């Protein structure tokens, strides 16, 4: 049980830490415009 | 500065120091020679000369001293096959000894000429800069190089003042060292005449006298002196490395098609004389011919000699080898001891059966019996396949006729399949695959790795001519 | 520059450095002798590779 | 196949789906000639 | 004439030439 | 059953051109 | 040049007669059968005699007219 | 006075719709004969009495299956001139007997020494170095291993590739099942550098097209070039930046990036070139003789490399009887490998 | 053969490791 | 502004009529295949030959609604198919008129004329309702799709007992653990993510659930602006929301790709063949059906423990097909439901399937399968292309650095 | 003129073109 | 003389009779009034 | 700042050594797991029954193989497109005899060849840069995932893709040509057309590029090589064909290797030139078919 619930965990953490990464507002993150 | 392929360009215009980079690089050629020779001569068999031959253990320089007189060694023995002879000291440790002290000699005319480089000789007092005629080098050179091959096929190839060179019957029985007499009529050309390679040396060393003349006392056209760049000595490394990538592709071919030059007591077979069936042909005609004198088909299978058998074994064959199967043909199939016999087929209805050879393409090749007709008569199944034509269900039978297995006879179907093998590598042997542990992979000969060798540096040179030919002609924008 | 005793034996040998006769010279023998030069190493190409077969002749080991 | 009555169209029938095709394969000439 | 020069760059593209030879050769090598 | 040159081969075809690349490297700064 | 040539008619007056004839004459070199006898290609029933269906494989080096008749 | 030789000279490199010079008196008629004759025989001629095949236009053949194929294997390395003993001026039977292969590798070789000159001249005209005829030795190193240098350590022309699609194609597995090209570690560094060319191309046009400089207004980036540039199109700082932090290394050398693009292509096809010379004198790198001694008294023992053996034993059995017609292989039913027998 | 194996992969390893976190720092000219 | 002639419809993306014109005229090319498509494929129909083994892609999408078929795949009526392939034809010159107008004729800018039609890329109130109208009209068709199956004559259950039938669909499944349980299987051998849906009620009960939502989200969106957090992470622009789109049908290209390659529910065989796992059970069947006149000489016991077809057809073992499941039982397949209960239209069925079985034809599952992924591939290239293009030109970019302020030479140094 | 070095290297080029051409375009009506 | 000696004479005077005329004297002719 | 703007400044920060960004927080773990993984199993795996019947292929080092024989072996053919991670086997020699180790590498080798792609554009959006660098490179991952991923699907096993092995790969491309012939398949004739056009413009840009330094005198050097108008006299240009003609090449013969896989096969000319009397005359690609076939039945079983 335990490797299938550590890696749930590990794939769970990098996955949603890429999509709150790209939610903080990532297009203002340029040396262009900003809006 | 100068990058790493770049640091032997320190001596492009130092005359004094190239002529030390040249003298250097003579005494590692001639320090190898000599010591190529010494290691081979430690590990050389001389015992056998009929079924180890010095082409079966890898021997590569020990041919070429025997191609020119150098049979015997101080130890007694001999490459012809005989013992006790009398060489003096041009034997084969005479020569190895004679390039050893030419190297050490070489390398201390390296170091003078290191060091004492400002040689008034080299400068040119109009403007002096260091300056090399090299039109008129080139005439001296083209003057000595005409002596030397002029002197060497009138005296040393003749036999005038010379051992002469090795010549052998047409298929590789006979063959020893003896003064050959040039052959002047359009049968010169004929490139398995000996005679051809003294009548050209003695013809192309007097033209390279004349032409060695002509270019001492006549100066360059300005036309070609500026076209050509005679100025710069790259035009002459341009002009040298395509000459020499022309003679590597020649000696390439001359090697695996065979010559004169390169007999088969020294190099081997050819690949050809087994794709042609050229010495299993002459067997047959021998023994054809003692057959038809009424004689026993065990007295006309007696009298092939087995050196004749020897060359007709696809093993012997230089096609038959890998780049990384390294060493002596000995490492593949073994020390070759003594010849079995020639085996004759026959099923169970007495049709008398020929085992198809193997090409020199196949890695693997099926066994196959064909009968007069060609009709495939037995044949030995794949692995494990389910069969018309085993050796068990058409009852075919083996029995050997001079050689080692003379009058016997073999029915166990374990050995008609194991004679077989054997007979689709030609004539069989017996081999010592314990003395160096022997893989059972086929091996090249020195024939196969001289024609590798010279084949890949007269490619790799072409490269280097038009490379440098680049650097003269384009000199300006470089 | 050292001078040496064969130094100045072998100074005529490299004494005439850049000097050649103007215009073409002896580039039309020369051109001739290429011509020659080119069709003997086809009669031989072609003796070695049987494509020229001529009289009382085998290119073949037995010969 | 077509019903009896429709079977005049036939031969443009098996026209009608290239048709598609062959206004891409001339649109390249309506622009590419006037430019 | 000049000192040869060998910067820090060469010297990788060098060292990785060699090895990469050397894996791809040692399997021949040992046949 | 390897071949028995085919350390001492693996080891010299990859050391030799080594070495001398860092003696190149060093004898430079 | 090149640009009086294409927008000529001088040009396209002698090309309308040897184009075509030229085209013709590469027709009727194969309509007529010539191109079969002036290389060897075997005609669609030329390629095995009246039985042998053995592929006439080449095997001597200097007769190979009478090879190439004896096979057909 | 300008004689016969320098008016004839200053004429080849007058500048006309094609540059002729002195290199075109040899790279134009043999060229034309080359591709001329690789015409004749793909529309024409047959390889019936060489091969046993259908290969020309005339045969039914398509466009991927007419090629100029190799003579028979009875004449060897036979040049094959029309006027030899072979054909002995009989032009029908100079194409029968295949003598149109030598004549388009003849003419294709001399017509390729005359394109590589026909750079040297070009480049010494306009006063450049000539690295366009030293990168063009790639191919002619290719062409000289693999269509003459190949066939010549062979036992015969026939061996030589023919020049067609599906010919070629033969000539790629044969050299799979016969030679075990794959395994060729010199195939394998010409692999690479050809996959590191076309890598090249690919990440320099791409950067190139990616780091471009804003030098106009309109959204077609192709309309702010024009051919005299005192400057560059694209940052080489900004792409130096790009590579550094995407890849951990980036050019930094315009010059060595450029050279880099020219050496590793032509350098795989000389590695190439190199086994190919190997594989004419059947010095070919096909076995690890330690797996196969493992595999032969270990039989549980397999590996990939063993399973591309036997691959290879097959394909011999299968292609060899017609493959190689003038050989006259029969091969039973029972003799040939298959895997149900394993 | 196997050592000689692992010894020639881990090298290629340590020069892409060198190359990239201690290489001379670019200059574009 | 500039674009050259291959980049021409760029010039569009500011002209809101123009581009409602490009938009209906490629709409009726559309509507133009699909009815001259369909009257090709009936006019070279043979109506009892097998519908697959003559290249027939669209006329299988008919049948499988219930349109001029019967029980088992034969075609009751060529009309309706003809039916469909005008009211398309017809449709097409509407809808090609009305993008000739409006590209042509109509107004250029729709701003000017209407605050309903007239929209700004930028106005993410617009943008939504926009949405909405089309997502309310996303879920009427497939409620159209159910209200076939339910009150209109059903469609075609390839599942229902002694072959297929065209069947109404009474009781669809409408509890979300079985319709939103299919999202969450595994995508993987036997699970199947969706495409393992293998009963009609599942499939008209999910289009329920999807009529339902698409009208929930088309009346949300209506009635509701974009709210901060979708705000700040998106790009609000015309290129922007192709780029979107655009990676929807990169992922709806792959999926189809995969449904008409496994699943025979929603692709009857009787019209689209078989699938290339139910070719090959269909031979394994078909030679044990012959031979008859856990082993047994075409069957073996699966690591599982279940009793499966042998051989090559070994990794198929996890098909399941309408005429292989009455002789199927709990532990696989029974062994004497396969020596007493194989009746003839099973038998005469798995022969019509392993006829292009392993050991000249392309079946219409390859050609419908690997159309849509290499759509659905390049699909996924212009996502990249247009969603970098969208977010370089919103940054201000997207035409190249600007050598007076190229960002890379103000950072430092790397090392 | 007209017999420019334009003249050779199209017609040299061009007359075998149009007469290979027609024998290909023929070969597509051998019924075999 | 053989019949391939023959031949191959007949290759070296009819391969100039490609080489000279009208190789070499037809740019050397086209030249000298070309200038 | 919060924590998290801290550690959002430096995954985002243009200032590290090696740009990281937020494709690099998924790409990172997968391709150093997929690293780690493959490197262990490439040196000690046991064998892997891939067939299926207990013939087990040795891929690893220490099991009797070099660097050019050893591979990670493609799972067993008894698991199919199933699921096969660690937990799922009920050992860990279970797992390892099945092939697990060849799904572990591939599965996280292709998520992170995917994130590679998105943090191209990342950094290319951050530095200023126009985004088209990471669609070049989504044609080697096209070629990647079709052989890895989508040609097993269609061939419904993972045992189908291709080992991860120098001779693993090529018998893979040996037994695709015995049952696709590939070599007569268009697409690939223009992913040959590809790279080996991309590797003759690497030589032919690389080539005129050195030589015209110290420039116009290139673009008039190649002018006259050629007719006159071969060349781009435009800059930007050449270098659009240059990157777009391999990636163009390779799209296409990526293309074709999955529509392979669903059976989709390349040109068939067998059968295709008969005499008056039915008989077969053999054209180029009735040998490359004997090939073809000797290939086949040696890898068929029965
Ligand atoms: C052309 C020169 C030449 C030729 C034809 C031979 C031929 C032969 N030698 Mg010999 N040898 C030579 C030079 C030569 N040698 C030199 C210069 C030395 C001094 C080191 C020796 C020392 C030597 C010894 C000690 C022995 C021989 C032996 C032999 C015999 C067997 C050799 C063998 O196993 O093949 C092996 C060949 C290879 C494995 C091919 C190597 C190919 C390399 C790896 C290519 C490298 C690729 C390159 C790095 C890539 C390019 C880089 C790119 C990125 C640009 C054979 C007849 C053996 C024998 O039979 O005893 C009598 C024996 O024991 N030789
Ligand atoms: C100081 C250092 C100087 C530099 C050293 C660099 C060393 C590099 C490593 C050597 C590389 C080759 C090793 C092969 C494996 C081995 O150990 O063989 C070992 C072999 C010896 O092989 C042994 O021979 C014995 C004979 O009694 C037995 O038969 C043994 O069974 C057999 O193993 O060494 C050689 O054969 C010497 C080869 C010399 C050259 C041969 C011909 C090559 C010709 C052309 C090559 C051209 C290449 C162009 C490429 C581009
Ligand atoms: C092969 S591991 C089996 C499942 C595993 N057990 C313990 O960690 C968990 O997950
Ligand atoms: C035990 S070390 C001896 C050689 C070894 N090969 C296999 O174990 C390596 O190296
Ligand atoms: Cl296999
Ligand atoms: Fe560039």
């Amino acid at each position: 049980l335990t490797l299938k619930i550590a890696v749930y965990i590990v794939v769970g953490l990098f996955i949603s830490l890429f999509i709150f990464g790209f939610l903080s507002s990532d297009p203002t993150r340029n040396p262009g415009r900003k809006d | 500065g100068l990058p790493w392929y770049r640091v032997h360009t320190v001596v492009l215009n130092d005359p004094g120091r190239l002529i030390s980079v040249h003298l250097m690089h003579t005494a590692l050629v001639a320090g190898w020679a000599g010591s190529m020779a010494l290691y081979e001569l430690a590990i050389f068999d001389s015992s056998d000369a009929v079924l180890n031959p010095m082409w079966r253990q890898g021997m590569f320089v020990l041919p070429f001293m025997a191609r020119l007189g150098v049979t015997s060694s101080w130890n007694g023995w001999s490459v012809t096959g005989e013992t006790g002879l009398d060489p003096g000291f041009w034997s084969f440790e005479g020569v190895a000894a004679a390039h050893i002290v030419l190297s050490g000699l070489l390398f201390l005319a390296a170091v003078w000429h290191w060091v004492f480089w400002d040689l008034e000789l080299f400068v040119d007092p109009r403007t002096g800069e260091s300056a090399l005629d090299l039109p008129k080098m080139f005439g001296i050179h083209l003057f000595l190089s005409g002596l030397l091959c002029f002197g060497f096929g009138a005296f040393h190839l003749t036999g005038v003042w010379g051992p002469g060179m090795w010549v052998s019957d047409p298929y590789g029985l006979t063959g020893h060292v003896q003064p050959v007499a040039p052959e002047w009529g359009p049968a010169g050309f004929n490139p398995f005449n000996p005679g051809g390679v003294v009548a050209h040396h003695i013809a192309a060393g007097i033209v390279g006298i004349i032409a060695g003349l002509f270019h001492l006392t006549v100066r360059p056209p300005e036309r070609l002196y500026k076209a050509l760049r005679m100025g710069n000595i790259e035009t002459v490394l341009s002009s040298s490395i395509a000459a020499v990538f022309f003679a590597a592709f020649v000696v390439a071919g001359t090697m695996w098609y065979g010559n004169a030059t390169t007999p088969i007591e020294l190099f081997g077979p050819t690949r050809y004389q087994w794709d042609k069936g050229y010495f299993q042909e002459e067997i047959q005609r021998r023994v054809d011919s003692q057959l038809a004198e009424g004689a026993s088909l065990s007295e006309a299978w007696s009298t092939i000699p087995e050196k004749l058998a020897f060359y007709d074994y696809v093993g012997n064959s230089p096609a038959k080898g890998g780049l990384f199967r390294t060493g002596a043909m000995n490492s593949g199939d073994g020390i070759a001891q003594e010849w079995i016999g020639h085996p004759i087929f026959k099923d169970k209805e007495g049709r008398e059966l020929e085992v198809r050879r193997m090409p020199n393409f196949f890695e693997t090749f099926p066994v196959i019996m064909t009968d007069a007709d060609g009709v495939v008569r037995a044949d030995i199944p794949f692995r494990r396949s389910e069969s018309k034509f085993s050796v068990e269900q058409t009852g075919v039978t083996v029995s050997f006729y001079g050689g080692a297995l003379d009058g016997q006879t073999f029915s166990n179907p374990s050995d008609v399949k194991k004679f077989a093998r054997k007979a689709q590598l030609g004539e069989g042997f017996d081999f010592d695959t314990e003395t160096f542990n022997s893989d059972g992979v086929f091996r090249t000969s020195p024939r196969g790795w001289f024609t590798f060798g010279h084949a890949v540096f007269a490619l790799l040179f072409f490269f280097g001519h038009i490379w440098h030919g680049s650097r003269t002609l384009f000199r300006d924008v470089f | 520059a050292q001078r040496t005793r064969l130094g100045d034996i072998l100074r005529p040998l490299n004494s005439e450095y850049g000097k050649v006769v103007p215009g073409w010279g002896t580039t039309p023998v020369m051109g001739v002798f290429m011509a020659l030069f080119l069709v003997f190493l086809l009669i031989i190409l072609q003796i070695y590779n049987s494509s020229l077969i001529l009289e009382g002749f085998s290119v073949d080991w037995a010969g | 196949k077509l019903p009896e009555a429709y079977q005049i169209f036939d031969p443009l029938v098996d026209v009608l789906p290239v048709i598609p095709l062959f206004f891409l394969a001339l649109a390249f000439v309506w622009q590419a000639a006037v430019g | 004439r000049q000192p040869v020069e060998l910067n820090r760059t060469s010297l990788y593209l060098g060292l990785l030439l060699v090895a990469v030879l050397g894996i791809l050769f040692s399997s021949y090598f040992f046949n | 059953q390897v071949n028995n040159l085919g350390f001492i081969a693996s080891i010299l075809f990859v050391l030799v051109p080594t070495v001398f690349l860092l003696i190149l490297f060093i004898q430079t700064g | 040049p090149f640009s009086d040539i294409v927008t000529s008619i001088r040009y396209w007056v002698i090309h309308s007669i040897t184009i075509p004839m030229l085209f013709i004459a590469g027709w009727l070199f194969v309509s007529t059968g010539l191109a079969y006898d002036a290389f060897g290609t075997p005609r669609p029933d030329e390629y095995f005699t009246q039985t042998r269906q053995e592929l006439p494989i080449l095997q001597e080096r200097y007769d190979i007219n009478q090879e190439i008749q004896e096979f057909n | 006075e300008r004689g016969w030789f320098d008016v004839l000279d200053d004429w080849l490199k007058r500048d006309r719709f094609v540059f002729i010079g002195w290199s075109g008196l040899l790279l134009f008629p043999c060229a034309f004969m080359a591709l001329g004759g690789w015409l004749t025989g793909t529309t024409f001629v047959t390889s019936w009495y060489t091969h046993g095949l259908a290969s020309s236009y005339l045969e039914g053949a398509n466009f991927l299956t007419v090629a100029v194929s190799s003579p028979a294997d009875a004449f060897g390395h036979s040049l094959l001139f029309l006027w030899g003993p072979e054909a002995q001026g009989n032009l029908t039977r100079w194409f029968q007997i295949g003598g149109l292969w030598p004549f388009v590798a003849l003419h294709g070789a001399f017509g390729l020494i005359g394109f590589m000159l026909r750079q040297f001249e070009i480049s010494r005209l306009v006063g450049i170095r000539p690295y366009n005829a030293i990168a063009f030795s790639g191919p002619i190193a290719v062409f000289v291993s693999v269509f003459l240098m190949y066939p010549l350590g062979q036992s015969s022309w026939f061996f030589a590739p023919s020049f067609g699609v599906a010919g070629i194609f033969r000539f790629i597995l044969f050299l799979q099942g016969f030679h075990n090209w794959t395994l060729n570690p010199f195939h394998m560094m010409g692999v690479a550098g050809i996959l590191g060319g076309a890598l090249l191309c690919a990440i320099h046009g791409a950067t190139v097209e990616n780091t471009l400089f804003e030098d106009g207004e309109d959204s077609n980036t192709f309309r702010a070039f024009e051919p005299t540039q005192a400057e560059e199109t694209y940052s080489m700082v900004t792409a130096n930046r790009f590579w550094s932090q995407i890849f951990g290394i980036a050019f930094s050398n315009k010059r060595w990036l450029h050279f880099f693009m020219l050496f590793v292509p032509v350098t795989g096809l000389w590695m190439s070139s190199v086994g190919i010379v190997g594989l004419a004198l059947n010095l070919r790198a096909y076995d690890f003789v330690s797996q196969e001694l493992r595999a032969a008294e270990d039989p549980e023992f397999e590996t990939f490399y063993t399973k591309n053996i036997l691959l290879n034993e097959g394909m011999r059995a299968w292609m060899a009887p017609q493959d190689q017609p003038h050989e006259n292989f029969i091969f039973p039913e029972e003799v040939l490998p298959r895997g149900n027998a394993l | 053969e196997s050592v000689a194996y692992i010894l020639v992969l881990t090298m290629a390893l340590a020069v892409l490791f060198f190359a990239i976190a201690f290489r001379e720092p670019p200059r574009i000219e | 502004s500039g674009f050259a002639w291959w980049s021409g419809n760029a010039r569009l993306i500011n002209l809101s009529g123009k581009l409602l014109g490009a938009h209906v005229a490629h709409a009726g090319l559309i509507v133009f295949w699909a009815g001259a498509m369909t009257l090709f494929e009936v006019a070279h129909f043979i109506p009892e030959k097998p519908m697959y083994e003559q290249g027939l892609i669209l006329l299988p999408h008919i049948a499988t609604l219930g349109w001029g078929v019967g029980p088992a795949g034969e075609v009751t009526d060529i009309f309706p198919f003809f039916v469909v392939g005008v009211l398309h034809l017809i449709s097409s010159a509407v809808l090609g008129l009305g993008g000739i107008y409006h590209a042509l004729r109509g107004p250029e800018v729709l701003e000017e004329y209407s605050s309903f039609f007239g929209y700004d890329w930028k106005d993410k109130n617009q943008m939504t309702n926009i949405i909405g109208y089309h997502l309310i009209l996303l879920g009427c068709g497939a409620l159209l799709l159910v209200f076939k199956a339910m009150f209109f004559g059903g469609v075609y259950d390839t599942w229902a007992p002694g072959g297929g039938d065209v069947r109404v669909i009474t009781n669809p499944t409408l509890n979300p653990a079985i319709i939103f349980g299919y999202l969450l299987k595994a995508p993987f051998g036997g699970e199947g993510w969706i495409i393992s849906v293998n009963n009609m009620e599942d499939i008209i009960g999910g289009h329920i659930w999807i009529g339902l939502i698409c009208i929930s989200g088309g009346i949300w969106h209506i009635l509701t602006k974009p709210f901060g957090w979708a705000r700040r992470a998106l790009i609000w622009s015309g290129e922007a929301y192709l780029s979107y789109s655009l990676g929807a049908l990169s992922l709806m290209g792959f999926i189809a790709s995969v449904f008409v390659w496994f699943n025979n529910t929603a692709y009857p065989s009787e019209f689209y063949g078989p699938t290339g796992m139910e070719a090959s059970q269909s031979q394994a069947f078909t030679f044990l059906v012959r031979d008859q006149r856990g082993l047994g000489k075409y069957l073996m016991r699966s690591p599982s423990g279940e009793i499966i077809f042998g051989g090559e057809t070994m990794r198929f073992w996890d098909f399941r097909g309408p005429w292989l499941e009455p002789l199927r039982g709990p532990n696989g397949l029974d062994l004497d439901k396969l020596r007493n209960d194989i009746q003839p239209w099973q038998v005469r069925r798995a022969a019509e399937y392993m006829t292009h079985a392993p050991l000249n034809y392309v079946s219409p599952r390859a050609w419908l399968a690997t159309s849509h992924f290499v759509l659905g591939f390049f699909f996924l290239v212009g996502h990249l292309w247009h969603a970098g293009r969208a977010r370089a030109a919103a940054a201000g970019f997207e035409k190249g650095i600007d050598r007076e302020t190229e960002p890379t030479l103000f950072m430092p140094d790397l090392d | 003129p007209i017999f420019t070095v334009r003249w050779l290297a199209v017609h040299t080029l061009a007359v075998p073109s149009v007469f290979f051409v027609g024998a290909i375009a023929a070969m597509q009506f051998i019924q075999r | 003389m053989t019949p391939s000696l023959a031949n191959f004479l007949w290759s070296l005077v009819l391969g100039a009779a490609i080489v000279l005329i009208p190789a070499t004297v037809g740019l050397i002719f086209i030249s000298q009034k070309d200038k | 700042a919060s924590l998290w703007e801290q550690f959002c400044q430096w995954v985002t920060s243009t200032n590290n050594r090696i740009y990281v960004g937020w494709f690099g927080t998924l790409m990172i773990p997968t391709l150093l797991t997929a690293t780690t993984c493959f490197i262990i199993a490439f040196i000690a795996a046991p064998p892997v029954d891939i067939d299926g019947i207990r013939e087990p292929v040795a891929g690893s080092l220490l099991y009797g193989n070099n660097i050019i024989s050893g591979a990670v072996v493609p799972s067993s053919n008894a698991i199919g497109l199933h699921f096969y991670p660690i937990w799922e086997a009920a050992s860990l020699d279970e797992w390892l005899y099945n092939g697990g180790p060849y799904q572990l590498v591939v599965f996280h080798f292709l998520i992170g060849i995917f994130c590679y792609m998105g943090r191209q554009w990342e950094l290319s959006y951050r530095l200023g840069m126009r985004p088209w660098i990471c669609v070049a490179y989504s044609a080697p991952v096209s070629a990647a995932t079709a052989v890895f991923l989508i040609y097993p699907i269609g061939q419904g096993s993972f045992s189908d893709g291709m080992p991860l092995g120098i001779s693993g790969t090529f018998n893979f491309m040996i037994v695709f040509q015995a049952e696709h012939n590939i070599l007569m398949h268009p697409f690939h004739m223009l992913g040959v057309a590809g790279v080996f056009g991309g590797s003759l413009f690497s030589a032919m840009h690389g080539s005129l590029v050195t030589s015209s330094l110290v420039i116009v005198a290139a673009h008039g050097y190649f002018g006259r090589l050629i007719f006159q108008y071969a060349s781009f006299n435009n800059s930007r240009s050449l270098h659009f064909f240059l990157g777009a003609w391999p990636v163009i090449g390779i799209w296409f013969t990526a293309m074709g290797v999955s529509t392979m896989a669903f059976n989709l096969n390349g040109f068939n000319f067998n059968q295709s030139i008969l005499d008056s009397q039915g008989r077969v005359i053999g054209t180029w690609a009735d040998v490359l078919n004997r090939a073809n076939i000797g290939f086949e039945v040696m890898h068929e079983r029965n």
